[PDB]
């Protein structure tokens, strides 16, 4: 709802808003406020590779 | 019963008035039961 | 002027959202004015532009500037407009609409400038791959946008609900795309706004920081929120609309102009999106849509005064009513000096009251009767509460009648109203079906709101508290899978030699029934589809019945004439010619009625034949000796004509059980949802009862359903002919084709259309099987030269005004297969003895003169229509193509498939019967009355179907007081005509009048104005009006261009009318009376309701002369008999008594 | 045979 | 409140509470067994959601029969819309109870009103509000009158209905303290009966007939004391045009407007 | 004194709209009624203007003109039954090429359309203008009813001296 409106505005998302929800959401809130995010969304497969990691 | 017997007008206008007599009756007594009820229940908290 | 002087050349356009130069016809028109006429021997234009725009102008008016098509721009948007109009229907038909264009012209004499080669010009002189090229990518837009159904396999293109709304509102294919993405039921005010700012007619409209202050103050007072910010396009189309409506006063010239062409566009935008949420059903978005629609073109909020749309109004006026925050209802219960004195205003007290009566304001009615479990017959009557003004509501006031559930967010059924101004303060009936779920809502919603009048909107809650729906009815009878039945399972050899060259194996219906009926005694009641053979089934009766005794006695009724016409010639040369049994068919004459049932084995008669020879069965012996009872088409019992045919079968019913010997029933109709009610009334057991299911017919139907979005009858009947061409082709091209015209008039017109629309293609002459060599002999014997002429493309014609022998023709050639469409009237669909593979019913209304309305065909006439197209040996399936309005679609698509229920309409007419019955000594009292009523079909449907006859409850009391209070009435109404007489108040007894109107077979109300309209002094003169004015008249037809024919006869008759009103019946009776009487020349549609007229001016006459026999008045009677000797002689009796020869002129009386 | 041009 | 952007915000908000509908919770603990069960259908809870407010709670009158041959069980069939002025703490329903022919069939069940946020508690406003109801109505028994709280929770909606105990009756008569904390306000109070939604029957609304319900914006035209009749029609939104008359018709007339617009011709229309 | 098309290239303010009002005497001409005047309800006239305010300012000079034959000119405007109204009530019917093309769009004069046997399209240059689709779309949906239905329609195409005549 609030991306919706806020593409509306044709604004991004803020740390006020979304504030009430900080440490919240599976997939963490805080990650798209990180840096990398964008490369991250590059990042395909990572919970199966994570899984593998154990194996070398 | 089976047969549908012919009322007459002043028959039919008479029975339901008679009818209407009983459903303002239960509801009297149905308010009457309400008004006890409300009291007990006011009793119970006084 | 002699000096004109162009400043500037650029003009801020708000469509490109941009300073553009002046248009091509802008600078010319300006230019045109350079030099008078009259003074001004030499013009002078200044032309002041930027240098680089100096040669546009100079080649502009010096004759050097191209006239080049821009239809490239918007291909998707034209071509969507002649989808959608059915003037292209594939890829072809597109690439030849577009070589019309000037797009095409222009591509062919310059095609470097239209993105065209030589090379493609030199492999493609007709430039067919360019123009396919682009219509595919015109179609590709319009498939992506869900505009039309393309598909690239074959080409052809369908239209879609979106693609109609674009073209009728020019919307743009974006614009649809961009609305059915964003268009969701859960939208709301706010939200709706945001939707139209997305349009793509606006994508050219961007947001200035010259105006973004000005844009701040607006946002901040604009009362719709908009969630978009004051930077994006689509807040300032949202901030321009909403202060366009809140009348906000604007600054910047950019935002000015801005607004303008957003208002501009709005109306249209605004009008698509509604028509789109209106189509998909959304409730809740179809109110603020037609809100927001109004309240574009109002320039006013919903919530402001309603006084507002009235522009002759005082502003200080309004706004004193605005602050004074009351009710707009409650004006209306208030006086001039009370208006006045509430908002503190008395000189305008009366020009408020004036305006607010003037308002439009209409008062809803409900009659809802729940016709089965799931669907509901609503009645809705619109009584118009305003007074008429056509300087404020014009020609015609459109309203939209919403149906929505308990939520009102879905809409049940929607249809368009339109308030004619020569039919105001009248009231309005509109009859329509919704369904209803198995969570059955508490009530539903009938909103009557205005398409252009704001704050006008009457909401009538259907509420369904005591509302009793029709129990589930009974899964139909299946069709057992036994093995087919051959000729040898009957027993006689001569029963066998009428079918053994007709088919050697029955159909699955006779098979699983042939057993109850040929081998079984029991009442038999037979509901399957019409053309699954149930006329075999009654002749498997009638040999039961003529295998017990040689001497039987058949009786056949059938609810329409032509059927028993059509059965009495397939009974005659099938029982008659081959098994030597007497069959009759019933005539209007009572006297050879007793010679031909004595007579015949097997009597074929109408409701109306029988119910004269029925209601003196105590002295008729040969009607109550009757061994079989076949009541052909069952279903037409919920109809018109159906209480009489209700009334014979409950009175064989009772009969049969009185006379020593039951009378074994037959009851044949339609595939019907009630069947137990039906077997129940008519003594049919649960083993004997064969109620089947539409699809168990023989020959497969494809019933196909097209709905056509169109109001006017006009525009939709002109609309469907390209249809009806075009779904002949697609589902019947080289088989017989039946439509189905609404009147008389429609049928020429059509078969002049198909041939059009046949004519317009290569497929010429392409209906005509056969060659013209063998059309000679059949062509020359016809008198319509029309039918001739479409005759030999191989389209014809049907209606009544085609003579027996046109029509025995035109049946003969469409049976040889010699033509393949045949247009037949809506009025001949029981009478056509012919049947096609595909049947088109387009336009199922007809145009009721006396309500002024266009009331829908009835179901039994619509699966009359569809049974007409079953081929039994020649096609593997059936077609049927019913074109119809789609507020009507509904009812056709529950009606069709599901089993029709049928409803007894016996309480609406059971006067007659009464009286016949009270003549008969069958009713002697009050009681006996309900007794009588207890064997008709009107009680047994009573206990199942108790909302339908105003029933509160199947219990004994409520059913008892129902009919008795029924019987009350009629016996009040026949006691108040004179017609019987009630002592004691309980036992009724027969009285002159009702004799009278029993023995002739006359209306009781046609009786009690005979008796109270004839006097001692009554004369020829007035005879005709007393005989005109009869209720056996009130079913005359009237139709459109009905009313000026008339009164051009009403000053050539010999008698005058007084006050003559074209829309009564009575007085086209009057005049076709007169006319007939002097022999004058009249129309074809004239004189087939004179033949109707004269059937039943006999018995009228007659019953003038008991009347006054009674009277003892020697003069009236004389003058009656005089007028029935007159009647039938065609002839005045002002005249000599000459007339009545044949041949014979006025040249013979001079 | 149809080929999508730019409209 | 700011009264200027914050109903716009609020309305934005507003428009989006039909995608609390689905996401619906019912308080299923601390129900006493022992007393009557209610079954308010979706559909009427779904259009009172959607007419409510997130901040302004908005309050509808249940009306409701009994199952036949069940009469432990209470299916609420109506909920009806008076005009209201709601805080985020309190509602200002009018002192004249609901009065129509369709209401004479069923029985006053209660009141559902909405919630700003989740509490563990009946709000002492709430039955301070039920019992003024009480002792000013003799037709709500005590026992079969509940408050439906439609708490807003995110993304939601969380419904618990209270019945008053006779104590709860008694100290909510004699009290007069509006606060949120008043004096003698105890738990036992209120007790959570038994509630379910169902898909199986449907309920209806009650709108008043010469005004609408919500009286929030214009509440000065609001009297506790004040008449209104009833009308078998569905509620609007809070924010509806004719909810918020003063945004609407306090605009200014056009007075020598559009005399310097735009000349452009409407070639369509 | 000819039924056959015509396309007149001339000057702007060179007395266009007397062509035109040749062309409806032709077409009013063709009902006579030598008792009466004349008989208006067998046939209509569109005139095609490109902008509105000359739409409105033609209908008053055709009322004038066409006034001693009882021809009624209107304008089309107004909601789609308005339209449809004017088009049934009037003979002379002016407006825009989008207004037209509307109404046929919308089919409010598919009752009016055997009745509409002369169409005068008024500044024929405006194919080279924006709104050049919908003159191009009603011409050629004139055209094509011509050539498919057989019903003669009169055109003549009015427009300023410029190349590609």
């Amino acid at each position: 709802l609030k991306r919706q409106e806020a593409i509306a505005q044709n604004r991004r998302l803020t740390l006020e808003d979304l504030e009430d929800s900080w440490d919240r959401g599976i997939p963490r809130i805080n990650t798209l406020f990180q840096k990398d995010r964008h490369t991250l969304a590059y990042d395909k497969g990572w919970r199966v590779r994570t899984d593998f990691k154990q194996y070398q | 019963e089976a047969k549908p017997k012919f009322l007459s007008k002043a028959e039919r206008e008479a029975e339901a008035l008679k009818r209407r007599q009983q459903e303002v009756e239960e509801r009297q007594r149905m308010l009457e039961e309400e008004r006890k009820k409300r009291k007990q229940f006011q009793d119970l908290g006084r | 002027a002699h000096t004109v002087i162009i400043k500037g050349t650029q003009v801020y356009s708000p469509e490109k959202g941009r300073w553009t130069e002046l248009g091509a016809l802008d600078i010319l028109q300006m230019l045109g004015r350079a030099g008078r006429p009259q003074y001004d021997t030499k013009g002078e234009g200044i032309l002041i532009t930027s240098h680089g725009e100096l040669q546009y102008y100079l080649s502009l008016l010096n004759q050097q500037l191209p006239i080049e098509s821009q239809m490239v721009s918007k291909l998707p948007d034209m071509l969507n407009a002649e989808i959608v109009l059915g003037n292209v229907q594939n890829a072809k038909d597109a690439v030849n609409w577009l070589g019309y264009a000037y797009l095409y012209i222009r591509m062919l004499r310059s095609p470097t400038l239209y993105g065209i080669s030589h090379d493609d010009l030199k492999g493609d002189p007709l430039l067919d791959q360019r123009r396919l090229d682009l219509v595919h990518t015109a179609a590709l837009m319009l498939d992506k946008n869900n505009l039309v159904k393309y598909d690239k396999k074959t080409g052809n293109f369908q239209v879609t609900e979106l693609g109609r709304i674009a073209s009728h509102y020019y919307i743009t294919n974006d614009t649809v795309q961009t609305y059915n993405q964003l268009l969701k039921p859960t939208l709301s005010e706010i939200e709706l706004f945001r939707v139209f700012s997305l349009s793509s007619e606006f994508k050219n409209i961007t947001v200035r920081e010259e105006e973004k202050l000005e844009l701040q103050k607006l946002l901040e007072r604009v009362p719709i929120p908009v969630k978009e910010s004051i930077e994006e396009p689509s807040a300032k189309i949202n901030v321009l609309l909403q202060a366009f409506i809140s009348q906000l006063k604007l600054e910047g010239f950019a935002l000015m102009a801005d607004m303008v062409y957003v208002t501009q566009s709005a109306g249209r935008l605004m009008r698509a999106i509604f028509e789109i949420v209106l189509n998909r059903g959304w409730a809740q978005l179809t109110d603020k849509t037609l809100n927001l629609c109004k309240m574009i073109d109002k320039r006013m909020w919903q919530s402001m005064c309603p006084l507002r749309q009235f522009r002759k109004l005082p502003e200080e006026v309004v706004k004193k009513i605005e602050k004074k925050n009351f009710p707009f209802e409650r004006l209306y219960d208030l006086n001039h000096n009370e208006i006045g004195e509430l908002i503190r205003m008395p000189k305008m007290g009366k020009t408020i009251h004036k305006y607010v009566h003037l308002f439009p304001k209409l008062e809803l009615s409900v009659h809802l009767q729940p016709i089965t479990r799931s669907t509901l017959k609503v009645e809705l009557t619109i009584t118009p509460d305003f007074q008429w003004d056509e300087k404020v509501h014009g020609s015609s006031e459109a309203f939209w009648i919403l149906v929505e559930d308990v939520d009102s967010e879905v809409i049940l059924h929607h249809e368009y109203f339109l308030l004619k101004a020569k039919y105001a303060q009248d009231e309005h009936l509109i009859t329509f079906f919704v369904p209803v779920f198995e969570p059955l809502p508490p009530q539903y919603f009938i909103r009557v709101v205005s398409d252009r009048w704001l704050s006008c909107e009457t909401q009538l809650p259907v509420s369904f508290r005591h509302l009793i729906l029709p129990e589930k009815y009974p899964p139909p009878t299946e069709l057992l899978d036994l093995q087919p039945l051959p000729v040898s399972a009957l027993r006689n050899s001569a029963f066998e030699s009428l079918y053994q060259d007709k088919f050697p194996f029955f159909n699955p219906i006779q098979t699983q029934v042939f057993n109850t009926v040929y081998n079984s005694d029991d009442n038999v009641f037979v509901g399957a589809p019409t053309g699954s053979g149930k006329t075999i089934c009654a002749e498997f009766a009638i040999l039961r019945m003529l295998l017990q005794s040689s001497e039987g006695r058949c009786v056949y009724i059938t609810p329409m004439e032509a059927l028993a016409e059509q059965v009495y010639m397939d009974w005659y040369e099938k029982f008659q010619d081959r098994l030597n049994k007497k069959v009759v068919l019933l005539t209007g004459e009572t006297s050879t009625d007793l010679k031909l049932l004595g007579k015949g084995n097997i009597i074929i008669s109408t409701p109306e034949k029988w119910d004269i020879l029925s209601r003196r069965w105590k002295q008729r012996k040969n009607v109550q000796n009757i061994n079989l009872f076949v009541v052909d088409e069952v279903h037409l019992i919920g109809g018109e004509n159906g209480p009489v045919l209700e009334v014979i079968c409950s009175r064989m019913r009772y009969i049969s059980s009185q006379i020593e010997r039951p009378i074994r029933i037959v009851a044949l109709s339609s595939s019907l949802s009630n069947a137990k009610d039906v077997a129940h009334w008519l003594g049919c057991s649960a083993t004997s009862t064969f109620n089947f299911h539409p699809n168990v017919r023989p020959v497969p139907l494809e019933l196909h359903i097209q709905g056509f979005n169109i109001s006017h009858t006009q525009t939709r009947l002109l609309s469907m002919a390209k249809p009806v061409y075009h779904a002949i082709t697609k589902h019947s091209p080289k088989k017989p084709v039946i439509v189905f015209v609404p009147s008389r008039k429609q049928t020429r017109l059509t078969a002049i259309d198909i041939l059009t629309t046949c004519a317009a293609d290569i497929q010429r002459q392409r209906f005509l099987h056969c060659t013209e060599k063998d059309l000679i002999p059949y062509l020359e014997k016809l008198s319509d030269s029309t039918l001739k002429e479409t005759l030999l493309n191989g389209v014809g014609y049907l209606h009544e005004g085609l003579s027996p022998m046109e029509r025995r023709l035109v049946e003969q050639l469409f049976s040889s297969g010699a033509i393949q469409v045949v247009v037949a009237s809506r009025s001949l669909c029981w009478g056509m003895n012919v049947a096609a593979h595909l049947v088109i019913i387009m336009d199922t209304q007809y145009y009721n003169g006396k309500i002024h309305a266009y009331v829908d065909y009835p179901i039994y006439d619509v699966l009359q229509m569809v049974g007409h197209a079953n081929r039994p040996l020649q096609d593997d399936e059936g077609r049927c193509v019913i074109m119809c309005q789609g507020s009507k679609k509904d009812f056709f698509k529950k009606f069709l498939y599901e089993p029709l229920p049928v409803e007894s309409h016996l309480d609406h007419c059971m006067h007659d019967h009464f009286n016949a019955e009270i003549v008969t000594k069958t009713i002697e009292n009050k009681q006996d009355a309900v007794d009588y009523l207890t064997w008709t079909f009107l009680y047994r449907r009573m206990t199942q179907n108790p909302n339908y006859y105003n029933l509160q409850g199947i219990s004994h009391r409520h059913l008892s007081d129902h009919l008795s209070e029924l019987v009350e009435q009629t016996l009040s109404d026949l006691e108040q005509s004179k017609c019987i007489s009630i002592e004691d108040e309980m036992d009724v007894a027969p009285l002159n009048l009702g004799m009278i109107a029993a023995y002739y077979y006359i209306n009781y109300t046609t009786i009690e104005l005979f008796s109270m309209s004839l006097n001692a002094k009554t004369k020829v003169r007035g005879l005709i009006e007393i005989i005109s004015n009869a209720a056996e008249y009130e079913n005359i037809p009237i139709r459109h261009h009905e009313d000026n024919l008339l009164r051009q006869l009403a000053q050539k008759v010999p008698h005058k009318l007084n006050n003559p009103k074209f829309n009564d019946p009575h007085v086209k009776t009057n005049l076709l009376l007169q006319a007939h009487l002097s022999r004058m020349q009249l129309s074809a549609e004239l004189q087939s309701d004179t033949e109707e007229i004269l059937s039943k001016a006999i018995r009228l006459i007659q019953a003038c002369v008991d009347v006054l026999s009674s009277n003892g008045w020697l003069s009236p009677a004389l003058a009656a008999m005089e007028l029935a000797q007159m009647v039938t002689q065609a002839m005045w009796s002002k005249d000599s008594y000459l007339k009545q020869l044949p041949h014979f002129t006025s040249e013979h009386i001079k | 045979p149809r080929q999508v041009l730019d409209l | 409140f700011s009264s200027k952007t914050e109903w716009r915000v609020r309305a934005i908000s507003a428009a989006n509470l039909h995608l609390r509908t689905n996401h619906i919770y019912v308080s299923s603990d601390d129900i006493k067994e022992t007393g009557y069960t209610y079954i308010l259908p979706k559909n009427v809870l779904k259009k009172f959601i959607c007419i409510s407010d997130l901040r302004a709670q908005i309050a509808g009158y249940l009306y409701g029969v009994s199952p036949p041959d069940n009469p432990q069980v209470k299916e609420i069939r109506c909920i009806v819309m008076v005009p209201q002025w709601g805080t985020h703490q309190t509602v200002h329903l009018p002192g004249q109870l609901p009065q129509h022919e369709y209401l004479k069939e069923m029985e006053p069940l209660g009141w559902i009103h909405t919630q700003p946020n989740e509490s563990p508690q009946l709000s002492p406003q709430d039955v301070t509000t039920h019992a003024k109801i009480m002792a000013d109505n003799p037709s709500w028994d005590g026992e079969k009158t509940i408050i439906i709280t439609c708490s807003f929770t995110p993304g939601s909606c969380t419904l618990t209905a209270y019945k008053l105990t006779p104590s709860g009756y008694e100290w909510g008569r004699q009290n007069t303290d509006k606060g949120n904390n008043p004096k003698g306000y105890l738990p036992s109070h209120y007790e959570r009966v038994q509630m379910l939604l169902s898909d199986r029957f449907l309920g209806f609304f009650m709108v008043p007939a010469q005004s609408s319900w919500n009286y929030n914006f214009m509440g000065v035209r609001h009297d506790p004391n004040m008449k209104y009749e009833l009308q078998l029609a569905n509620p609007k939104e809070f924010y509806h045009e004719v909810h918020r008359p003063s945004h609407f018709l306090n605009f200014a007339l056009l007075q020598e407007g559009e005399v310097y617009s735009a000349d452009r011709e409407d070639l369509y229309a | 004194e000819t039924d056959e098309n015509l396309l007149l290239c001339a000057p702007t303010g060179a007395g266009k709209t007397n062509v035109a009002l040749m062309c409806m005497l032709r077409e009013i001409g063709k009902h006579i009624n030598m008792d009466g005047t004349i008989n208006v309800d067998d046939f209509k006239i569109i005139y095609i203007a490109p902008m509105r305010s000359l739409v409105q300012e033609m209908v008053g000079s055709f009322g004038k003109r066409l006034a001693t034959y009882g021809i009624t000119v209107a304008e089309l405007t107004g909601d789609h039954q308005l339209c449809k109204e004017e088009i049934s009530a009037t003979q002379i019917i002016v407006c825009t090429p989008e207004k037209w093309d509307i109404i046929t769009r919308k089919g409010g004069e598919r009752t009016y359309t055997q009745l509409v046997r002369l169409i005068i399209l008024d500044e024929i240059h405006l194919l080279h203008d924006d709104r050049g689709p919908v003159l191009e779309a009603l011409v050629a949906r004139a055209i094509r009813n011509i050539e498919m239905t057989q019903e003669d329609v009169r055109l003549i195409g009015l427009s300023a001296t410029l190349p590609n005549y």
